[PDB]
C-alpha cells in the first residue's frame, strides 16, 4: 500500500494514500471539530466545521474532504489563528439559529454540538436577532421524532439513509435557511 | 401519528389531492414517456416531469410527486427533495396568470418595490397569494436577467419591460378581467401552458420577442456614431 | 526513557470510555501523556538544586539514580529510579546545600495503563533552611510493587508507606512493619487501586434506585 | 440531579401534552424525589437549575423514624399554590410561550 | 475604445433569430471551418484565441476544453470503452444585473447553437445540453425553435455536414434556482437532483454529468466561439489585451440613461460606456456600481476609469464577473441595495453549507434592523466579521458572492452605514424610482 508522509501542525506522520486530513489528525491525536464528517459515510464537506489551514491553499480546507498528499503542511486550530477563527465563526453561525433546548433536549450531555461549541465556540452569543423556528417535534416514523430547529443540516442522516442503507425515505428539502430533513408527505 | 410537516408551516408543504384518476395518469404517462426518452439517464427528466405535473394541476401535489417517483423509480421524499428546492415549482393553487414583480436590488430600487406595493394595494393580495377570481397570483421574483429593462414584471414568465406602477396596475387589471396586454418580449399564455412548455411539450414557434430598446441600445449607438463595427480581418 | 510518559490512551471524541453515544466520533486516538523531561535550564532554584544533586552524586551514580526531571507549573518533580531512592534521599536530606530535612509524606497513585510503572510513590520534600521544595517520584510495576522504604532517612514516611501500602499494595521493602493502618488487617484488596471497585450501593428511591457513580456512565 | 455529588435527586421527565401540561415547553419533571438521607445540602442542584424551578428555603426542621419517609417526592417538595395560581395541569397563559416564561413576562 | 458589435450586429434586423438571417451573415460558416479542422485542432484554435470564460470564473476556455480526456490515438483496449463526453451550455442567467445572455439567446440563438456544436465537436461529446433557467420562457421557446431548425438543417443529429460527427442537442428548462448556475449544481439539477454544488474533486472534466467527463460553458463564451472560428484568431486578439483578448457584452442597467446591452472590447472603462449611454441618470452623479453581478465587490466613482477586464478588476479588488454593470446614483442608499442583495442571496442559498446558509440569514436580519431604526454601532462590526466568516469558508462561491457586497459597501460607505444608525434610512425611496 502506498504511504504518504505529512505534517499536521508541527508534528509529522505517515498515512496510507487517500487518507483524509481529518482521519490523519485523528490518528495523530488532534481533535478537529466536525459535524457532517463520518468515517463510514462518503465525505460531503457541508457543515464547513472541519476547516484547517493548508500551506499553498488560499482558502481554508475542509479536512473531512481533503485527501492527504505528500509533503502537505497542515495547521489546525491548535497552531493556526486563521483556522481557529474560521472554525469558531462556523460554530457561531451553527448556533445562532439553534434552540435554547439543551435542558429539554434528549441529546443533552451526549451532544457533539455542545461539546464542540465548548471546545471551539464563542463563550457568549452575538446573535440578538430572531431565531429561525419550526414546529417541533414532528414524527417521521413510529419510532423517530424530528426536531428541525436543532438540525444542523449535516446530512448525516440522509447520507446514511442513501449510502449505507438503500432507504432514502428522508432527504433534505426546501432551500436555504428553510432547508430541512424531511419525508415530503405522509409516507 | 401526524407524520411529516405540519400543514400550517411556512413555505406551504406539498399538499392537495393524494392521487390522480386513471385517465389523468394515462395522459401523464404518455407525456412522461416522451420526456424520459430524451435523456441518457432517466432521472435527468425529473425536473421536466415536475413541470409536467405542475401543468396537470395548478401546483405541485402529492399526486404529482407520487407520479414522478413512480415514473423515475425514485421514492417520495426523493422527488420531494428536488421539488421543494426550486422556486418555479409553486406549492399552492396558482391562478391563470402568475404575475411576478422583479423585486431584486436593481429592479426593486428602479421602481420594482413601488410596483409590488401598488399591485398589493390594487389586487388587495399579498405576494404568493392568488386573487379571489383565481386568475392572477401575485408574487415577487428575484433578478430575471432583464435588468436593463428595469423595472420588469413577469407574467407566466413572459417579460413586461419598463413597468411603472400605473402601467403594472393596468396590466394586472387587464389580466384579471379581460384581454391580457401583450408582453413586451414574449407571447403570453396561461400558467398551465407555460408549465407544459417548460416540460418541452409545447410548440417552440411562439410569436413575439422583438429585441426591444435596451437590447438594441448598443448597436443603435454604434450605428449613430458610425463606429467601426469591429476589426475586419 | 526521555519520551513522554503515557498513563492512559484515550480514544474517541468527548471523553467516551466506550463505544460512544453518537456514531462516527469514536476514531480519535489521543494518548494521555504526563509532562515529559524538562529541558535543562530549569526555572528558579530548581537549576541549583539539580546541579548540587548531580555534583554530590557521581555522574554515573546521578545518571543511574535520577530517571527523569520534570518542571510542571513551576514545581519540580524528580523521577528517581527505584532501588536508588534511599541513596538520593540521604543525599537530599544531608547535603548542606540541599538539606531537605522535612519530608511531608508518601502518596500513592495508580496508573493501570502505565506498563511496568503502574504504581507511583510521590515524596514531597521541603527544605526549611533554603525555603525550597521538590517532589520525588518512584515508579514500580504492578508485578513487583516493591520500593525501598525511606524509614531510615525520613521517619515521617512511616504510616505513609503504610497508608500508601494499605491503599495500593506498594510493599516499601525494609519498612519496620508494613501493616494496614486505615483498612482492617482482614480486608481484601487495596481500595485506591483503579481496579478496586468503589463498593457503593444503589441509592434507594420510591420505585427506583440510582446505582453508584462508578457503575453509571461518565465522560472524561 | 446531574450535579448532585451524593446522587440525592431522582428526576424523570415527561412530555407536556396539550391534554395535561405541567410546565412551559416540551418537558416537565413528573417524578422528582430527593433522598434527604443522601442530601448534603451543598446547593449544587440549585446552582445547576436553568429555570430556578429548584430553590432552597430556610426551612430546616426535618426528621423521621423511617428511612423511606425522608425520601421526599414531588408532592412534598412543590411550593404551595399561591393566590392567583391555578392547578398545574392547565394550558399556558394566553398569548405566551416558553420564552415568555423564562424572560419573566408572565402574570397571574 | 470603440463599442464593437459582433454578436449584436444582426439585431435591429427583421426576425434576426431565424436560421435564414443567421446564414445571411456567414452563419454556420464557423462550424464548417471547425469541421475542416481536427477536434484537437479546434481546441488549440480556441486556446490560442485566448477566449476566457464569460461567466464569473473567467477561466481560459481552451484549457477547459483540453482538460477532457479523449484517448487521442491512445486506445489500448475497448474494454474500458471510455465514457461519453457531455457539453453543457450554462444558459442559466440569474446573477443580479446579469442580463447579457438572455438578450443574446432571445435575438440570435443560432450563435449559441453553432458554438455549442463546435464545442461538442472539439471535446468529442455526442450529447449536448442547453440548461436554461425557466423564468425566461421566451428565451426557452426561441432556443427550442433554433435547435429544431438546426436539426432540420442537418447541423445536429448524426453525420453533421457529412463529417461523421454526431451530436444530439437537448434544451433542458431548469426550474428556479440561482445556485444552479454554478457548475456541479447545474449538473446536479440536470441529473434530476437538488441543485447543490458537488464536492470537488472530482472535477466535471472527469466526473461531470452522470459521472462522465463534462465541460460547462456560459452561453456568452460558446456564442463567441463561432465568431472567432471565422475571422481567425488574430481578429479576436485584436480586441482587449493579451491577458483579456476579445469582446464581451456589458449589461448597462440602473441609474443610467439609455440602459442596455453594449458589445465592447474587454477593458473598456466604465467612463466610455457611460458616455455612450449618455452618462448616469440626468441630474444625479454616480454613487456606486457592480462591475459584474451582485457577486462582485462594489465600485465607486474613484474606479470609474478602471478598464473592465479581468486583470483590471482584480487589480481593483473586484471581479469582472458577468459584466452586469449595475449603476446606482446619489439617490440610492447603499445599505438599501446591499440589504436587497443579501435578501436575494438568502433566498437563493442552496442551504448545503453552514457558512452561507446561516450567515446570509443573519446578515439579512442585521440589514433589516439597519434599514429600520434598530441599527447599532456594533452592528457594522458584526456585519464585517460575519462576512469574513462566510467569505472563503463557504462550500461554493455563492457565499463569497453574498459576502462581497457587504464587505465592499462597508469599506466604501462606512459613513453611510453609520448614518443609518441615527434612526434608519434617511434616503427617500421615491427619489430613486427612476420615474
Ligand atoms: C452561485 C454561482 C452562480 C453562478 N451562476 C452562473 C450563471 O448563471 N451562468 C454562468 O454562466 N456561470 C455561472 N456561474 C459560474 C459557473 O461556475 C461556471 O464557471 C460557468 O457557468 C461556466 O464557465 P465559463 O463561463 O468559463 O464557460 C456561477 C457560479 C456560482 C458560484
Ligand atoms: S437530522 Fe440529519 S441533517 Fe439534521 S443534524 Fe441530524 S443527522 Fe444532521
Ligand atoms: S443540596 Fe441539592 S445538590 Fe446538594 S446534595 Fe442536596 S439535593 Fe444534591
Ligand atoms: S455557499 Fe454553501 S449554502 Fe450557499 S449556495 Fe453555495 S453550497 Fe449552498
Ligand atoms: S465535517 Fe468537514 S466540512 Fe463538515
Ligand atoms: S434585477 Fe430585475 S431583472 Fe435583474
Ligand atoms: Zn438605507
Amino acid at each position: 500500500v502506498e504511504m504518504v508522509s505529512l505534517t499536521i501542525d508541527d508534528h509529522e506522520i505517515s498515512v496510507p494514500k487517500g487518507t483524509l486530513l481529518i482521519r490523519a489528525a485523528e490518528l495523530m491525536g488532534i481533535q478537529i471539530p466536525r459535524f457532517c464528517d463520518h468515517p463510514l459515510l462518503d465525505p460531503v464537506g457541508a457543515c464547513r466545521q472541519c476547516l484547517v489551514e493548508v500551506e499553498g491553499q488560499r482558502k481554508p480546507m475542509a479536512s473531512c474532504t481533503t485527501t492527504v498528499m505528500p509533503d502537505m503542511v497542515v495547521r489546525t486550530q491548535f497552531t493556526s489563528e486563521a483556522a481557529d477563527k474560521a472554525q469558531r465563526g462556523v460554530m457561531e453561525l451553527l448556533l445562532i439559529n439553534h434552540p435554547l433546548d439543551c435542558p429539554i433536549c434528549d441529546k443533552g450531555g451526549e451532544c457533539p454540538l455542545q461539546n464542540q461549541a465548548m471546545s471551539n465556540g464563542r463563550p457568549e452569543t452575538r446573535f440578538e436577532d430572531v431565531k429561525r423556528t419550526f414546529p417541533k417535534p414532528i414524527s417521521i416514523s413510529s419510532q423517530v421524532l424530528l426536531d428541525r430547529e436543532r438540525c444542523v443540516l449535516c446530512a448525516r442522516c440522509t447520507r446514511f439513509s442513501s449510502q449505507i442503507a438503500g432507504d432514502p425515505f428522508i432527504d433534505l428539502m426546501e432551500r436555504g435557511a428553510l432547508q430541512q430533513v424531511g419525508i415530503g408527505q405522509d409516507k | 401519528l401526524e407524520l411529516g410537516q405540519r400543514p400550517d408551516e411556512a413555505g406551504p408543504p406539498i399538499s392537495g389531492p393524494a392521487t390522480y384518476p386513471d385517465d389523468v395518469t394515462e395522459s401523464l404517462r404518455a407525456d412522461a414517456e416522451q420526456i424520459i426518452a430524451r435523456y441518457p439517464d432517466a432521472r435527468s427528466a425529473l425536473l421536466p416531469l415536475l413541470h409536467l405535473v405542475q401543468a396537470q394541476d395548478g401546483y405541485l401535489t402529492p399526486a404529482g410527486i407520487g407520479f414522478c417517483a413512480a415514473q423515475l423509480g425514485l421514492t417520495e421524499a426523493e422527488v420531494t427533495a428536488v421539488a421543494t428546492f426550486y422556486s418555479m415549482y409553486r406549492r399552492t393553487p396558482t391562478g391563470d396568470y402568475l404575475v411576478g414583480v422583479c423585486t431584486n436590488t436593481l429592479c426593486a430600487i428602479m421602481g420594482g418595490d413601488a410596483i409590488l406595493e401598488a399591485l398589493e394595494d390594487h389586487l388587495g393580495v399579498h405576494p404568493g397569494q392568488t386573487t379571489p377570481d383565481g386568475r392572477v397570483t401575485l408574487e415577487h421574483v428575484e433578478c430575471n436577467a432583464a435588468c436593463d429593462y428595469a423595472p420588469v414584471v413577469m407574467v407566466n414568465w413572459e417579460f413586461y419591460d419598463n413597468q411603472t406602477p400605473s402601467s403594472a396596475r393596468d396590466l394586472v387589471d387587464g389580466l384579471r378581467s379581460g384581454s391580457p396586454p401583450p408582453p413586451t418580449r414574449g407571447s403570453l399564455c396561461t400558467f398551465r401552458e407555460t408549465a407544459r412548455t417548460l416540460a418541452g411539450l409545447t410548440d417552440p414557434n411562439a410569436p413575439g420577442g422583438a429585441p426591444g430598446a435596451a437590447t438594441l441600445a448598443g448597436l443603435r449607438l454604434a450605428r449613430e456614431r458610425g463606429m467601426t463595427a469591429p476589426t475586419p480581418p | 526513557g526521555d519520551e513522554p510518559e503515557i498513563i492512559a490512551v484515550r480514544r474517541g471524541m468527548f471523553g467516551n470510555r466506550d463505544t460512544g453515544d453518537t456514531s462516527g466520533y469514536g476514531r480519535l486516538v489521543r494518548p494521555v501523556a504526563l509532562p515529559g523531561s524538562t529541558p535543562r535550564p530549569y526555572g528558579g532554584y530548581f537549576d541549583a538544586v539539580m546541579d548540587r544533586l548531580a555534583e554530590v552524586l557521581g555522574e554515573e551514580r546521578y545518571a543511574m539514580s535520577i530517571e527523569r526531571v520534570v518542571v510542571y507549573r513551576d514545581q519540580l518533580t524528580i523521577e528517581v529510579s527505584r532501588v536508588q531512592l534511599p541513596a538520593v534521599a540521604s543525599v537530599l536530606r544531608d547535603d548542606p546545600d540541599l538539606r531537605f530535612e522535612l519530608c511531608l509524606g508518601v502518596s500513592g497513585v495508580h496508573y493501570p495503563e502505565d506498563t511496568g510503572r503502574e504504581l507511583h510513590a510521590v515524596y514531597p520534600l521541603m527544605s526549611i533552611t533554603h525555603n525550597r521544595r521538590i517532589q520525588l517520584e518512584v515508579a514500580a510495576p504492578d508485578a513487583d510493587p516493591h520500593i525501598p522504604s525511606l524509614y531510615a532517612v525520613y521517619p515521617t514516611t512511616d504510616w505513609h508507606e503504610r497508608e500508601t501500602y494499605d491503599f495500593f499494595g506498594i510493599i516499601f521493602d525494609g519498612h519496620p512493619s508494613l501493616t494496614r493502618i486505615e483498612m482492617p488487617d482482614d480486608w481484601e484488596g487495596h481500595p485506591q487501586r483503579k481496579d478496586y471497585p468503589l463498593g457503593g450501593i444503589p441509592v434507594e428511591y420510591h420505585g427506583a434506585q440510582i446505582p453508584p457513580p462508578d457503575q453509571r456512565r461518565s465522560y472524561s | 440531579a446531574w450535579a448532585c455529588p451524593a446522587d440525592a435527586i431522582y428526576v424523570e421527565g415527561a412530555d407536556n401534552t396539550a391534554d395535561e401540561r405541567y410546565s412551559p415547553g416540551e418537558r416537565y419533571g413528573r417524578v422528582y424525589q430527593i433522598n434527604y438521607l443522601r442530601c448534603i445540602g451543598c446547593g449544587l442542584c440549585i446552582e445547576a437549575c436553568p429555570t430556578r424551578a429548584l430553590t432552597m428555603t430556610t426551612e430546616y426542621e426535618m426528621a423521621d423514624d423511617n428511612r423511606a419517609d425522608l425520601i421526599w417526592g414531588k408532592d412534598k417538595l412543590l411550593a404551595p399554590l399561591q393566590e392567583g395560581m391555578q392547578a398545574p395541569p392547565h394550558d399556558m397563559a394566553p398569548g405566551k410561550t416558553d420564552d415568555d416564561y423564562y424572560l419573566g413576562n408572565v402574570t397571574p | 475604445t470603440p463599442l464593437t458589435p459582433v454578436l449584436s450586429r444582426f439585431w435591429d434586423e427583421p426576425e434576426p433569430w431565424t436560421l435564414e438571417t443567421y446564414r445571411r451573415h456567414d452563419g454556420y460558416q464557423g462550424l464548417q471551418r471547425a469541421l475542416s479542422m481536427g477536434p484537437d485542432d479546434v481546441i488549440a484554435f480556441v486556446k490560442d484565441s485566448g477566449l476566457r470564460g464569460r461567466g464569473g470564473a473567467g477561466f481560459p476556455t481552451g484549457t477547459k476544453w483540453s482538460f477532457i480526456p479523449q484517448e487521442r490515438g491512445d486506445q489500448p483496449a475497448g474494454g474500458p470503452a471510455a465514457k461519453p463526453h457531455y457539453l453543457v451550455i450554462n444558459a442559466d442567467e440569474s446573477e443580479p444585473g446579469t442580463c447579457k445572455d438572455i438578450p443574446l439567446l432571445l435575438t440570435t440563438p443560432h450563435f449559441l447553437v453553432e458554438g455549442a456544436i463546435i464545442a461538442a465537436y472539439a471535446i468529442r461529446a455526442r450529447h449536448a445540453f442547453i440548461y436554461v433557467r425557466g423564468e425566461v420562457l421566451p428565451v426557452l421557446r426561441r432556443l427550442q425553435a433554433a435547435v429544431a431548425e438546426a436539426y432540420a438543417a442537418g447541423y445536429l443529429g448524426t453525420d453533421i455536414m457529412g463529417s461523421g460527427f454526431d451530436l444530439d442537442l437537448i434544451v433542458h428548462a431548469g426550474a428556479g434556482a440561482y445556485i444552479c448556475g454554478e457548475e456541479t449544481a447545474l449538473l446536479d439539477s440536470l441529473e434530476g437532483r437538488r441543485g447543490q454544488p458537488r464536492l470537488r474533486p472530482p472535477f466535471p472534466a472527469v466526473a461531470g454529468l452522470y459521472a462522465c467527463p463534462t465541460v460547462v460553458n456560459n452561453v456568452e463564451s460558446i456564442a463567441s466561439v463561432p465568431p472567432i472560428m471565422v475571422n481567425g484568431v488574430d481578429w479576436f486578439r485584436s480586441m482587449g489585451s493579451e491577458k483579456s483578448p476579445g469582446f464581451t457584452l456589458y449589461s448597462l442597467s440602473g441609474h443610467v440613461t439609455r440602459p442596455g446591452q453594449y458589445e465592447a472590447p474587454l477593458g473598456i472603462t466604465l467612463r466610455e460606456l457611460l458616455e455612450y449611454a449618455g452618462g448616469v441618470r440626468a441630474g444625479h452623479q454616480l454613487k456606486f456600481w457592480t462591475p459584474g453581478g451582485s457577486s462582485t465587490p462594489l465600485l465607486t466613482a474613484e474606479h470609474l476609469d478602471v478598464p473592465l477586464d479581468y486583470e483590471g478588476m482584480a487589480s481593483v479588488g473586484s471581479m469582472l464577473g458577468t459584466k452586469a454593470l449595475q449603476i446606482f446614483d446619489e439617490t440610492t442608499c447603499v445599505v438599501r441595495a446591499v440589504r436587497r442583495w443579501t435578501q436575494f442571496y438568502a433566498h437563493e442559498s442552496c442551504g448545503k453549507c453552514t457558512p452561507c446558509r446561516e450567515g446570509t440569514y443573519w446578515l439579512a436580519q442585521i440589514y433589516a434592523r439597519l434599514e429600520n431604526g434598530a441599527g447599532t454601532e456594533a452592528d457594522i462590526d458584526k456585519l464585517l466579521d460575519i462576512s469574513d466568516n462566510i467569505f472563503g469558508k463557504s462550500f461554493c462561491a455563492l457565499g463569497d458572492g453574498a459576502a462581497s457586497p457587504i464587505m465592499s459597501s462597508i469599506k466604501h460607505f462606512r459613513d453611510e452605514y453609520v448614518a443609518h444608525l441615527d434612526g434608519g434610512c434617511p434616503f427617500d425611496p421615491h427619489a430613486s424610482t427612476l420615474m
